[PDB]
């Protein structure tokens, strides 16, 4: 009887390496959004070019203020100077959803596939 | 397993939760502005003499102590899951969350999202006056 379904299907995640070249994506149900400011990525034997994240719109909060959130989809390149062989990206991100649910914060693991530095 | 929030390390037996008589858990979160948007209503229904346990849920204990102080507190039994273990097995995955628990500690509903009049007096209340009763 929930109207707000599980984390992953509200947030559906996924990437792409290509080399140097990175891509971190999430397919954003509509009706629910991802906090900009909570959005944490994390090399793990790996170096990263430091990460721009785009400009979402806002949404407001009566008490809590303001906040810069993405809704639709959200497209994130990350650049890959480095990378040994078995690094890893640690992901974190929070959304919530309209009608009125918060979820708890979520961390996804994406492995690397090597890169020389160039 | 159930910790007190108001007492870092101080740990109630699994009676303690419903003492043989339903009782509502509500999770809760200082980050989540939907729990501070439905406390109010929390407050006068635990005011009407409904048991009501509170779950911090993977929150702040200082900020979460402090949030009670400020908009009260309307929990006979005042829980904290930082790890959020507890919720886990629960099924709890968001706030706001409220769950109406039997006399014998099963789970009689779920609910996902704000409490308000609506839903006590449509979804909750029924539930809670047979189990109530079925707790002669
Ligand atoms: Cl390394
Ligand atoms: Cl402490
Ligand atoms: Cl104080």
């Amino acid at each position: 009887r929930s109207q707000f379904v599980p984390a992953d299907q509200a947030f559906a995640f996924d990437f792409q390496q290509n080399q140097h070249d990175l891509n971190l994506t999430w397919q954003i149900k509509d009706g629910y959004y991802l906090y900009r400011k909570q959005i944490r990525i994390t090399p793990e034997h790996a170096k990263i070019a430091d990460v721009q994240l785009p400009q979402g719109v806002w949404h407001e909060d009566e008490f809590y203020g303001k906040s810069e959130i993405y809704r639709d989809r959200l497209t994130l390149p990350v650049t890959i100077n480095q990378a040994s062989a078995g690094a890893t990206l640690t992901v974190t991100y929070q959304g919530s959803a309209d009608a009125g649910f918060c979820y708890p914060p979520e961390t996804k693991t994406v492995p690397l596939s090597e890169v020389v530095a160039n | 397993r159930l910790e007190s929030l108001d007492n870092p390390g101080q740990f109630y037996q699994a009676d303690v939760l419903t003492q043989g008589k339903p009782v509502l858990l509500n999770v809760w979160a200082t980050w989540c502005p939907t729990s501070r948007a439905e406390h109010q209503y929390l407050n006068q229904l635990s005011a009407q003499g409904i048991r009501v346990v509170g779950m911090n849920y993977k929150d702040d204990r200082q900020k979460a102590i402090s949030w009670l102080k400020e908009l009260g507190n309307p929990y006979a039994l005042s829980l904290f899951d930082g790890d959020g273990m507890l919720g886990l097995d629960l099924g709890v995955y968001g706030a706001p969350e409220t769950f109406l628990i039997d006399g014998n500690g099963i789970i009689r509903y779920r609910h996902a999202g704000d409490l308000n009049p609506r839903v006590w007096e449509e979804e909750i209340k029924p539930l809670w006056e047979k189990y109530s009763k079925e707790a002669a």
